[PDB]
């Protein structure tokens, strides 16, 4: 959910092999839950510089 | 195809209860949604209420409200229906059957501190199998 | 919220097509774009059939003949080449707030 | 809601007619829904002081 | 509610006698709803450092 703290936008983004840490499970499903590789350590921020 | 099995017909004083029992072939209920339909001889159909298959949302029609109670035992191997304060215009074949819903948000305000605050409605779409049904007779 | 049927009755000559209306106007304060409702035929002796859901969908089975269109407040039902087989009472399920209720229902005969 | 984060409190706080941008729909209610005016591009803090 | 944003995790904190005020009440529950002494006025910080 955006600046508008009242609805939700879904969107795609496409990470790399090694940027993504997945849960094993005995999940059927064809979507397979999986986190960023490191926020649950510390809060990453962006480089959104030159 | 699923086959929904239910009590057989009861006669009943007027102002006693009726608890009807109904019952989906392989526990069909665990994953389906559950409602009630009534009907008068030479009468429209009437809606009674329904309940989650996941047992969450539970609730009754506006002109039954606080005269009907639905049960189902643990597991949804059996649905029980029951109804009090009957009268002559009572008398109709009770119908068990199976459908889903259509669970959306209709609420949402990004809570920053703790989980997000999220609010859910049930809205009825499908409504594929129908049960024989149970009649019932209001009278002395 | 209430649900208005017209016409009650409704003879149709073998052959000829048909039209059922279903009109609902409460849909106070919206929700889903696609208002949920559901069309149904109770023959005599038996249980009532779905029909259409959605208001544009044909359900499985049905024969190409009967379809639902419609959109917002006003609805309608068109059935082609009525036959013997389609003698019954048409009921139009609404699917937009709890609790929910039947249709009043229209009555279809041969004429 | 307030600070103490639960048990949220209703207001009221009326605005002029150059603060608003309002969504146009065929809602009958008579509540009419909107937003800020540039609420959705940029936090706006408060000139709280004198 | 931790960092990893999508599900919670209970703990159990033991204050003291003079660092909480609970609801009073007519409430028959052996849970006593209690917050904090001071968290509805300011914001309170940790003595973090040593
Ligand atoms: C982030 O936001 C998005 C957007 O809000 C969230 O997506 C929502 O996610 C929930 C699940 O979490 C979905 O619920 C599922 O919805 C279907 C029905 O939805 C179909 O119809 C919708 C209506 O379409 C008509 O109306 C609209 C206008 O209103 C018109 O435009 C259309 O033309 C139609 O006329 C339609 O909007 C839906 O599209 C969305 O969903 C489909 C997939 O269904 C996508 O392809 C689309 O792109 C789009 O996202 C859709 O076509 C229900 O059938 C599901 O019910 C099942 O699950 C319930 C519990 O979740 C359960 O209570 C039901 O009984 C049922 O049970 C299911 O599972 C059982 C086994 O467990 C089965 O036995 C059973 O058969 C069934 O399969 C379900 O409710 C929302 O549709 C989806 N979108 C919206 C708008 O709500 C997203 O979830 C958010 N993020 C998170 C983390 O939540
Ligand atoms: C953030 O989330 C990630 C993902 O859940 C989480 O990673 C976990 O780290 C712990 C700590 O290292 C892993 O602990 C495992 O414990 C089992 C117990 O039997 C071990 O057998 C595992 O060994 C693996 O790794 C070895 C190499 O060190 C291999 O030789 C061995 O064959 C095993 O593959 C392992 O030590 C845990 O497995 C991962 N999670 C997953 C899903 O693997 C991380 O700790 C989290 N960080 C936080 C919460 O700060
Ligand atoms: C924050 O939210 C507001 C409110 O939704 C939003 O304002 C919107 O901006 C867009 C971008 O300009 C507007 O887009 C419209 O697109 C239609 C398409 O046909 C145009 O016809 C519209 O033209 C209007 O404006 C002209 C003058 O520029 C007039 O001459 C003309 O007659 C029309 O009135 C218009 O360009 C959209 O209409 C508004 N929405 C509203 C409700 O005004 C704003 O962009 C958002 N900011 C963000 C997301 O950063
Ligand atoms: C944060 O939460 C706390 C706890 O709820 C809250 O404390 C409240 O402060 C007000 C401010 O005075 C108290 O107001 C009461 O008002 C009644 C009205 O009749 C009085 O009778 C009360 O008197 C008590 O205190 C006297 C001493 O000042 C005693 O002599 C007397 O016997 C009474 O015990 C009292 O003035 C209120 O009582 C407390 N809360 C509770 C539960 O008592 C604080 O205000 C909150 N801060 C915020 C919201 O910023
Ligand atoms: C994961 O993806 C696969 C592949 O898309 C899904 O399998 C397909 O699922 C659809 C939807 O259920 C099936 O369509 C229906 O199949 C039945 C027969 O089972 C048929 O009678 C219907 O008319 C309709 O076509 C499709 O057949 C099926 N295909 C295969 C090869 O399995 C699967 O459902 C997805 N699973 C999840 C959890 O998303
Ligand atoms: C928004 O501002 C309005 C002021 O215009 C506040 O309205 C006031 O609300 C109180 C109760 O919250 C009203 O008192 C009650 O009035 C009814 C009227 O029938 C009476 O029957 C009750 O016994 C009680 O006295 C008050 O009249 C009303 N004043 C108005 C409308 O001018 C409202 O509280 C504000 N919203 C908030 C604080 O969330
Ligand atoms: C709050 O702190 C207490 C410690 O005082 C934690 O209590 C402990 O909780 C675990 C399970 O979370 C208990 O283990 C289980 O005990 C039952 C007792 O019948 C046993 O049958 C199970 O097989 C299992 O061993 C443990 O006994 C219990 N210890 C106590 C009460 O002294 C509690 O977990 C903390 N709350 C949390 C973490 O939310
Ligand atoms: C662990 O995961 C595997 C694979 O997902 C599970 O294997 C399934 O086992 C059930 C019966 O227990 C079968 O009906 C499924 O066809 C098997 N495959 C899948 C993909 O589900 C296994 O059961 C899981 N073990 C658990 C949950 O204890
Ligand atoms: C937008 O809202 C207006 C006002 O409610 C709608 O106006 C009605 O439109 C229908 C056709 O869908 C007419 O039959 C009515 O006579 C119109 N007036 C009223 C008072 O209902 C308009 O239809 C809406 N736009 C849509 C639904 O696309
Ligand atoms: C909008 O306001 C009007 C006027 O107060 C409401 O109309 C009244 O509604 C009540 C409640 O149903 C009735 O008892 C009155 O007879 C109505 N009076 C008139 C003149 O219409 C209307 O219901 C309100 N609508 C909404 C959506 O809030
Ligand atoms: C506040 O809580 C007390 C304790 O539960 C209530 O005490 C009861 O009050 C009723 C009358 O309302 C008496 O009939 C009971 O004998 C009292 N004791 C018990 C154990 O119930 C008190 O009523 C509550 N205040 C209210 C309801 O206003
Ligand atoms: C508060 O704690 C008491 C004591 O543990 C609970 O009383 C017991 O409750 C269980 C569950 O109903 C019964 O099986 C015991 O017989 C009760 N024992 C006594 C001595 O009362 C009580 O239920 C708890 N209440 C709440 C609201 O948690």
């Amino acid at each position: 959910t955006g600046l508008k703290r009242d609805k939700t936008k879904e969107y795609n983004e496409t990470w790399y092999s090694a940027d993504l840490v997945c849960e094993q499970g005995n999940n059927t499903g064809n979507e397979s839950r999986c986190y960023m590789n490191h926020c649950n350590t510390s809060v990453i921020q962006e480089s959104c510089d030159k | 195809q699923v086959q929904l099995v239910q009590s057989g017909a009861e006669v009943k004083k007027p102002g006693s209860s009726v608890k009807v029992s109904c019952k989906a072939s392989g526990n069909s209920f665990s994953n389906h949604d559950v409602h009630w339909v009534r009907q008068a001889t030479g009468q429209g159909l009437e809606w009674m209420g329904w309940m989650s298959h996941e047992g969450d949302k539970t609730g009754l029609a506006q002109k039954f409200q606080g005269r009907v109670t639905i049960t189902r035992d643990s597991g949804a191997s059996t649905v029980y229906m029951e109804l009090r304060g009957l009268t002559a215009d009572d008398t109709a074949i009770y119908y068990c059957l199976t459908g889903s819903k259509h669970r959306l948000r209709d609420y949402f305000l990004y809570n920053e501190y703790g989980p997000n605050y999220e609010e859910w409605g049930d809205y009825l779409a499908t409504l594929d199998v129908w049960g024989h049904g149970t009649a019932v007779t209001v009278s002395s | 919220v209430v649900i208005t049927q017209s016409p009650l009755f409704l003879p149709v000559t073998p052959g000829e097509a048909a039209s059922l209306s279903c009109k609902c106007s409460h849909s106070l304060q919206h929700s889903t774009g696609a208002n949920y409702l559901a069309w149904y035929l109770q023959r005599p002796g038996q249980t009532p059939r779905l029909l259409i859901h959605l208001a544009t969908h044909r359900a499985s089975g049905v024969p190409d003949r009967f379809s639902g269109s419609g959109s917002g407040t006003d609805f309608t039902l068109k059935i082609s080449r009525v036959e013997s087989d389609d003698v019954g009472t048409y009921y139009c399920m609404q699917g937009l707030h709890s609790p929910w209720t039947f249709g009043q229902g229209t009555k279809v005969e041969i004429k």
